[PDB]
């Protein structure tokens, strides 16, 4: 549905005004729904804004500030949901749009279809050249009145003689159409006329075309396939005639703003809803490849707060103060970020830099449910010795389109991740790593979960330059996944391996320890049995029953060094086997017969 | 214009950018150096 | 208050002598009738004033075979008709003939579903007068409306001031007020002819104003005096952060209304509603004292022991020799139990034997029935119901004839027994014709009931003074004179001690027989090794540790039969010491 993300900058901008305009296009050009805020700032009267005409809805606040152009082409903007407010008060804020020492600034607002704000106030205040800032019935637009709405050009006239103070422009097409304050007494919602017979449905937002829950220009609550609804179809229906709960046949997942028939694979299916993590009262489980959750009846594992989740909602980064919360963690619920301010401290705040030794609290983490954003790292941390045992990342939360973001890391020469095998979803962006050597030796379609994932690599250390006179891949490592120097930095080896270590041959017929093998993995056999010489195999598998030779007696199918006598007694000969003792042998045994008992 | 120099309590308000203080709304803001974004210019631009 | 109905159509009362007491206790003081409202076979001059409080009926309204001149339902505003008389009608008035004179349904303003029907009422005037299509609901319009004007009385004009001659009776106040067919707008109900007199989408029966707070009756659910589409869920889903969390405003759905919590006898479900059955793949868990809820099974659920009216037993008449084995060793039964003629007699047509006293032993482990217990036949060899002596709770979720949780009809019982019983969660108790039982008067009924609209009804059981005239009466040791039957084993609560099942006056501590240690209401023997001295600790306690006195071979922590073979031997004081030989 042409969904795009906002800039989230507030008043701050780039030093290059032309790049600021190009970026405004890159973010919002041809978009219909804005995620987070819609921020339109510092654009000169010499640049066209017609690419903003397709925007229908904004989840955050709409901010327009310090511009020089005459008209806002925001004619199709219908609804502002107010999930985030400017200065934590205002959902719409339009101010200071003019040059102090000239004749340039905003004159007309457009917005012909702007009907409602669900949360937050309105800020207008000073706009030197703006006509019709006043004479708007803001109580028909705001759904929650606060008896906010601050207004301060004059003598601009009226839209039309027929529009009785319901105007935000110079023509009859700029007249405010009242949908809440001009209604029947019986209405709970908004109307399409002044009668009880032309009032519309209760979930509908932004005006209506008819009385049906389908006939509506926006929805409160959920979209169920074009119907505005308070709740999606549930797996059960309550029967008030018999006090019974009956099973449904048309149930759907409650998911974001929508009702859907197929939950996203990376999300927990709870019984009728899809969520980024299961609540703390329930344990996350997997059945038949489906990620789901059940009541915590057993001793349940707990995930730790990530950046922007749990007790860290206000955190931008790991920092010298919140790094102490990750000490015993194996899973992080949320994102993992390292900004400049977190790593080198923030002198505006009481936060200090992080000592590289403090980073060791993450050496126990195997899963991160959000994305990895790395923009700063300590000057002498040349590889990721922390997180080397990290298994999987992302799937549920992404940074724009990315699950792994690595920007401008000058101190890094190798990555050295040993356990990182899969990325659940999202793309990869790695650039400006001028000293990083092994980035070209990875077959990334082996790490991606779907054929639709992509990676962008540019401006890092030249691969031919490093290979020729720098660092190269280990002789035993394959063409897929050679992340650093040595046999222990390779994700996929030829011949054999033992855990994280790659080897040319296994200890089957030589060494102070002996092993058995499969196609590429070797494991040690029970040492209580004998070691074979002259190239001969010592064991067929992990036990005294597999050992090919035994230096001691046996017990049934397997080699035994010491016989479990004195259980009941069960003696043994030194050459062949253990045997049961005579029934009278209660205080020692020398054999199976009557004279062997002590 | 609408802004002047940042008050002493904002010496470190902005990182990798030029700090300015908006007089009309009595509110600090920053002009970021090339390749930096965010309210304090605390992040790099992925489209650069 | 909230009350329920019988759902017995035109059948005869089980105990006509208590028929009016049953109706007065179930309905006196209640505003809402759950299920059908049935007022049948009422005698001449019945005191029906307790019915004046009924505002709303969930099922059909049936008035049949009554000799009463009037029935005080003038406040009844709405019939939901969710069950229909003969699967057709939401109101039925049948054979009331000296008979019913006037309907007097002043405030009746809604039939949502199902027809009206009227037949064979020779004394009932003004059938013909009411404009049924104003009372019907627009979206259903199910006005079958069969009528029978062939009355024996002559009707007077209903009122000098009723412009349409449409009335509920002979009074100037009986004139029908119209609420649908007289208004300019398209609204299902309105308060006046004007386009501004429409009151609301969710309101029914008309209104006192234009808001969902003004409704005289309410579609969907009443929440707290405002009329509403659904009761708010207990858990709310966050559409912006994709997470589920408890709802600060969350509520339970309960029949016609929305509540903060459900009544004592209802089973809570986490979806936001209260039911009488637990959804598939869930256990009934008593998480807190006085309540119960459903919880999901983490692995496949255990066997559920079902009774009559549930699953494969839904069409089964009674317990017989063909199905008695299904209850063998059950502690909780999901459903009801019925022991009728042809349960203890035979049924040659289906080749089924009668129940035997040995077969009744399957219920010895039973503690709870999630329904009713109905017994109308029993063996003559059993003077009591001791095969259920361990039954503790009767929930009443399913009631016999829609009203009774416990019913005993004409049995050969000499005393009730059932000493383990402590709760009758819901439903009435009916005891009558039981020609040889008498301890019904000593039972502490006020301790067993849990809700108002709940009572004992009884008649034709052997008279107290005629029966206690034989000295057959409750035991003096116990319970202020409350008993289940004869003797100190049929006591409710011992004033001194309980030994086994018997109330006892003495705790046998220092007597000639095997000496007992004391407990708060109980008495139990020393361990056999503890010496029966006359000192109150010596021999006495629940453990070896109290038995400081030893009869023989004393091991320092406790007296034992023999010193253990490290080998030990008895010394000069009878205590165990290590041997020189091992
Ligand atoms: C996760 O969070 C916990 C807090 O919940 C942190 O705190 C403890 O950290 C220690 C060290 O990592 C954990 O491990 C144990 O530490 C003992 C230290 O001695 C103290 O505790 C013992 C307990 O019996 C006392 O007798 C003693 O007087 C001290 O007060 C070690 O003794 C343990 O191992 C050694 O001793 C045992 C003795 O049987 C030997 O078997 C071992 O071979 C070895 O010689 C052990 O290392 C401790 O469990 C944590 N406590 C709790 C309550 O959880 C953790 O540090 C933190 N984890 C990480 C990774 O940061
Ligand atoms: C912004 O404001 C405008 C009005 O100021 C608002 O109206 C939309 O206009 C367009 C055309 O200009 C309508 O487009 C429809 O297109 C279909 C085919 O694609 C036609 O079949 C429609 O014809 C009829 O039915 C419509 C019923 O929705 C009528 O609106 C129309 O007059 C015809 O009788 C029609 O041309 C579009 O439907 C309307 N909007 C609606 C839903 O009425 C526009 O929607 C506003 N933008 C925003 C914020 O959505
Ligand atoms: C010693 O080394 C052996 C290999 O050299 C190990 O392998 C074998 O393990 C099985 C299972 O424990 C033993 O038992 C039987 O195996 C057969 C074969 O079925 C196999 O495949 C099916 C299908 O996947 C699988 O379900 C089984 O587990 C087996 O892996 C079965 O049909 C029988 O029912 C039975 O399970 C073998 O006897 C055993 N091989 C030997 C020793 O002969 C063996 O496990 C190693 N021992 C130790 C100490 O673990
Ligand atoms: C409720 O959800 C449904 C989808 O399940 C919404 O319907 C769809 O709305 C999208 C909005 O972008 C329409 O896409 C448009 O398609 C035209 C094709 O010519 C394209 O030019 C536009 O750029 C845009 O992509 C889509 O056609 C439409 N689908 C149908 C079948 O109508 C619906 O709008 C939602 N309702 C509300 C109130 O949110
Ligand atoms: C980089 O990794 C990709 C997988 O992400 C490797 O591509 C895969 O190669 C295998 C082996 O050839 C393909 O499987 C089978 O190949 C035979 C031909 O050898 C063919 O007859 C079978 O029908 C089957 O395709 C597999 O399809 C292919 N995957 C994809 C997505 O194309 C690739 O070889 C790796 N490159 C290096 C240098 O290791
Ligand atoms: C030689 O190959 C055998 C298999 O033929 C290896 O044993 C297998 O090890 C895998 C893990 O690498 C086991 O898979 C998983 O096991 C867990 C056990 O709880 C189960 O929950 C998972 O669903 C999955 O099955 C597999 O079961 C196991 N096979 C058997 C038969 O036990 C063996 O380790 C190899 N030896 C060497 C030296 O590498
Ligand atoms: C929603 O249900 C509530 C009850 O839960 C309804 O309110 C109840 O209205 C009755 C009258 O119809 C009240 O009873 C009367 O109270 C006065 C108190 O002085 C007494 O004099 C009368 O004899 C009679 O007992 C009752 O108190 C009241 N309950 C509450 C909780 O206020 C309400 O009408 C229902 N709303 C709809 C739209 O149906
Ligand atoms: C019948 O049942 C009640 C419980 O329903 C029995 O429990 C309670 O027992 C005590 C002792 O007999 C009664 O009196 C109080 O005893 C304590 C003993 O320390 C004393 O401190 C008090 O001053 C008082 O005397 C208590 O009232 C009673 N509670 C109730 C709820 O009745 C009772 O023992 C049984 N009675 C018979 C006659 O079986
Ligand atoms: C009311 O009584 C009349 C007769 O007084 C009944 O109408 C007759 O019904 C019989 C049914 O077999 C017909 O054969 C006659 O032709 C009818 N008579 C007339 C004059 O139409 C009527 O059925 C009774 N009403 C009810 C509801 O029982
Ligand atoms: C403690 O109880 C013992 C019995 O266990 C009493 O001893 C008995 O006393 C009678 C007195 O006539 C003798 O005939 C018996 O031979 C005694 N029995 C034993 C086993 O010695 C003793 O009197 C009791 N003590 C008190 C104070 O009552
Ligand atoms: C490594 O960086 C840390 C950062 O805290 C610093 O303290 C240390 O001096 C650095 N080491 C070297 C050798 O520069
Ligand atoms: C490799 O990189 C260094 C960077 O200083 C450069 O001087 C050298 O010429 C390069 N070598 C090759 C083989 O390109
Ligand atoms: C009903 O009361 C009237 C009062 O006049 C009386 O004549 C009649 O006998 C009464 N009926 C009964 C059954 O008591």
């Amino acid at each position: 549905q042409s969904v795009c993300a906002g800039t989230e900058n507030k008043l701050s901008s780039l030093s290059d005004l032309e790049q600021q305009y190009r970026a405004l296009r890159k973010y919002y050009e041809n978009c219909e729904v804005v995620m987070g805020n819609l921020e339109i700032t510092s654009i000169e009267h010499n640049r066209d804004l017609s690419f903003l005409r397709s925007v229908r809805e904004v989840t955050g606040y709409v901010l327009v500030a310090l511009n020089q152009f005459r008209y806002l082409p925001l004619e199709n903007l219908r609804i502002i949901r107010g999930t985030k407010l400017y200065e934590d008060r205002y959902a719409l804020a339009i101010f200071l749009n003019y040059r102090k020492d000239g004749n340039f600034g905003l004159q007309e607002l457009g917005l012909k279809n702007l009907t409602e704000i669900l949360n937050g106030g309105v800020y207008v205040d000073q706009n030197k050249f703006l006509c019709y800032a006043d004479t708007i019935h803001w109580q028909d637009i705001v759904r929650n009145p606060w008896p906010l709405t601050l207004v301060s050009s004059s003598g601009c006239g009226r839209c039309h003689k027929s529009c009785t103070g319901r105007c935000w422009g110079p023509t009859e097409n700029h007249c405010q159409t009242l949908t809440r304050t001009v209604c029947a007494e019986q209405c709970d919602g908004r109307c399409y006329g002044p009668y009880v017979s032309d009032c519309c449905h209760r979930e509908c937002a932004g005006g209506c075309s008819g009385p049906k829950d389908t006939d509506c220009f926006a929805c409160m609550n959920f979209n169920d396939s074009g119907a505005c609804v308070t709740q999606c179809p549930q797996t059960f229906v309550y029967n008030p005639t018999t006090f019974q709960l009956e099973h449904n046949f048309n149930a759907k997942y409650t998911y974001g703003a929508f009702c859907v028939k197929k939950c996203p694979h990376n999300f927990v299916v709870d019984s009728s809803s899809c969520v980024r993590a299961c609540p703390s009262s329930k344990m996350e489980v997997e059945e038949n490849g489906i990620k789901m959750c059940k009541p915590c009846t057993d001793i349940c594992p707990k995930a730790c707060d990530g950046i922007g989740t749990g007790s860290l909602m206000s955190a931008q980064t790991v920092d010298s103060s919140n790094i102490d919360k990750f000490i015993n963690c194996t899973k992080i619920n949320g994102n993992l970020i390292f900004l400049v301010t977190g790593i080198h401290g923030d002198p505006y705040n009481a936060i200090e830099a992080i000592d590289p030794e403090k980073l060791n609290v993450f050496r126990t983490v195997r899963e991160i449910t959000g994305f990895l954003n790395i923009q700063s790292w300590p000057p002498n941390m040349t590889d990721f010795s922390v997180f080397s045992n990290l298994v999987t990342i992302g799937g549920r939360v992404l940074y724009s389109g990315l699950s792994l973001l690595i920007l401008k890391q000058q101190g890094i020469t190798s990555l050295q991740f040993q356990s990182l095998k899969e990325i659940s979803a999202g793309n990869i962006y790695i650039t400006d790593n001028s000293n990083l050597c092994y980035y070209h030796t990875i077959n990334w379609t082996t790490l991606f979960s779907t054929i639709n994932q992509r990676i962008v690599i540019r401006d890092n250390r030249k691969a031919e330059n490093c290979t020729a006179e720098g660092m190269v891949c280990n002789h035993l490592c394959s063409s897929d996944g050679c992340w650093g120097p040595g046999p222990d930095q390779c994700l996929s080896c030829r011949r054999f391996s033992r855990g994280r270590i790659c080897i040319e041959s296994c200890n089957l017929y030589d060494g102070e320890f002996r092993e058995f093998e499969n196609g590429s993995i070797c494991v040690e056999c029970d040492p209580q049995c004998e070691k074979m010489e002259d190239g001969l195999l010592t064991c067929h598998g992990p036990g005294p029953d597999n050992c090919t030779k035994c230096s001691h007696f046996k017990d049934g199918p397997n080699c035994v060094e010491k016989c479990p006598d004195g259980l009941i007694f069960k003696y043994a000969d030194p050459d062949r086997e253990c045997h049961p003792c005579h029934p009278n042998c209660t205080q020692g045994c020398n054999g199976p017969t009557s004279h062997d008992c002590i | 214009g609408h802004f002047s120099r940042c008050p002493k309590q904002y010496k470190h308000y902005c990182i990798k950018g030029r700090c300015r203080f908006v007089v009309a709304e009595q509110t600090p803001s920053c002009v970021c150096d090339e390749g930096y974004i965010g309210a304090r210019c605390e992040r790099v631009d992925l489209f650069y | 208050q909230v009350c329920t109905g019988t759902d017995m159509k035109l059948r005869l009362p089980a105990s006509p002598e208590t028929h009016l007491d049953m109706l007065r206790h179930l309905y006196q003081g209640c505003q809402v009738v759950q299920g059908n409202l049935e007022l049948t076979y009422l005698p001449t001059n019945a005191s029906l004033s307790f019915l004046q409080d009924i505002q709303e009926v969930q099922g059909y309204v049936l008035i049949a075979h009554n000799q009463v001149r009037q029935v005080p339902l003038q406040r009844l505003r709405i019939v939901r008709g969710t069950q229909l008389f003969e699967d057709n009608y939401a109101l039925a008035v049948l054979d009331n003939g000296g008979g019913l004179r006037e309907l007097q349904l002043r405030s009746l303003t809604e039939i949502l579903k199902g027809g009206v029907l009227i037949q064979r009422n020779p004394q009932l005037c003004y059938q013909d007068t009411i404009l049924w299509k104003d009372i019907f609901h627009k979206n259903n319009q199910l006005a079958l409306t069969l009528i029978d004007t062939n009355r024996s009385r002559a009707c007077h004009p209903c009122s000098p001031m009723c412009k349409g001659s449409r009335c509920w009776g002979e009074s100037s106040e009986d004139c029908q007020s119209l609420t649908r067919t007289v208004c300019a707008g398209g609204c299902a109900r309105c308060k006046g002819p004007l386009p501004t007199d429409c009151c609301h989408e969710q309101c029914a029966a008309g209104c006192t104003g234009p808001k969902h707070s003004d409704c005289l009756a309410c579609l969907h659910f009443n929440h707290s005096g405002i009329c509403e589409l659904h009761c708010p869920a207990l858990v709310t889903y966050n559409t912006d952060t994709f997470e589920s969390m408890p709802n600060p405003e969350g509520r339970y759905t309960f029949g016609a209304s929305c509540v903060t919590a459900c009544p004592y006898n209802y089973l809570s479900t986490d979806v936001g509603s209260c039911t009488l059955v637990c959804p598939l793949h869930n256990q009934e868990v008593t998480a807190e004292d006085g309540t119960q809820r459903c919880e999901k099974c983490s692995k496949p659920c255990a066997r559920v022991c079902y009774g009559l009216g549930m699953e494969h037993l839904r069409e089964v008449r009674a317990v017989t020799s063909a199905n008695i084995q299904e209850f063998a060793g059950c502690k909780k039964i999901f459903g009801s139990l019925a022991f009728l003629p042809e349960s203890f007699d035979g049924d040659p047509a289906s080749n089924t034997a009668p129940l035997q006293p040995e077969q009744l032993q399957v219920f010895e482990t039973l503690e709870e029935i999630t329904g009713y217990l109905y017994i109308s036949a029993w063996p003559d060899s059993l003077p009591d119901l001791s095969v259920f002596q361990n039954l503790q709770v009767i929930r009443g979720r399913i009631l016999h004839n829609g009203a009774y949780s416990l019913t005993l009809q004409g049995l050969g019982i000499s005393w009730l027994g059932l000493r383990s019983l402590r709760e009758l969660g819901s439903g009435l108790a009916l005891i009558h014709h039981n020609t040889h039982l008498c301890f019904v008067h000593t039972v502490p009924w006020d301790q067993l009931f849990r809700n108002p609209h709940q009572a004992l009804l009884h008649t034709a059981n052997r008279p107290e003074d005629e029966c206690v005239g034989e000295g057959l009466a409750c035991h003096q040791l116990c319970a202020r004179g409350h008993c289940w039957g004869p003797g100190p084993t049929q006591c409710v609560n011992c004033s001194q001690f309980l030994r086994g099942q018997e109330c006892v006056e003495e705790c046998r501590v220092l007597q000639g027989l095997p000496r007992e240690y004391v407990n708060a209401r109980h008495c139990l023997p020393c361990h056999p090794e503890c010496q029966p001295q006359n000192g109150s600790v010596t021999c006495f306690g629940p453990e070896a540790d109290q038995c400081v006195a030893c009869a023989h071979y004393k091991d320092p922590p406790f007296c034992v039969a023999r010193c253990p073979s490290i080998w030990k031997f008895p010394d000069e004081e009878g205590a165990c010491q290590p041997c020189p030989i091992n």
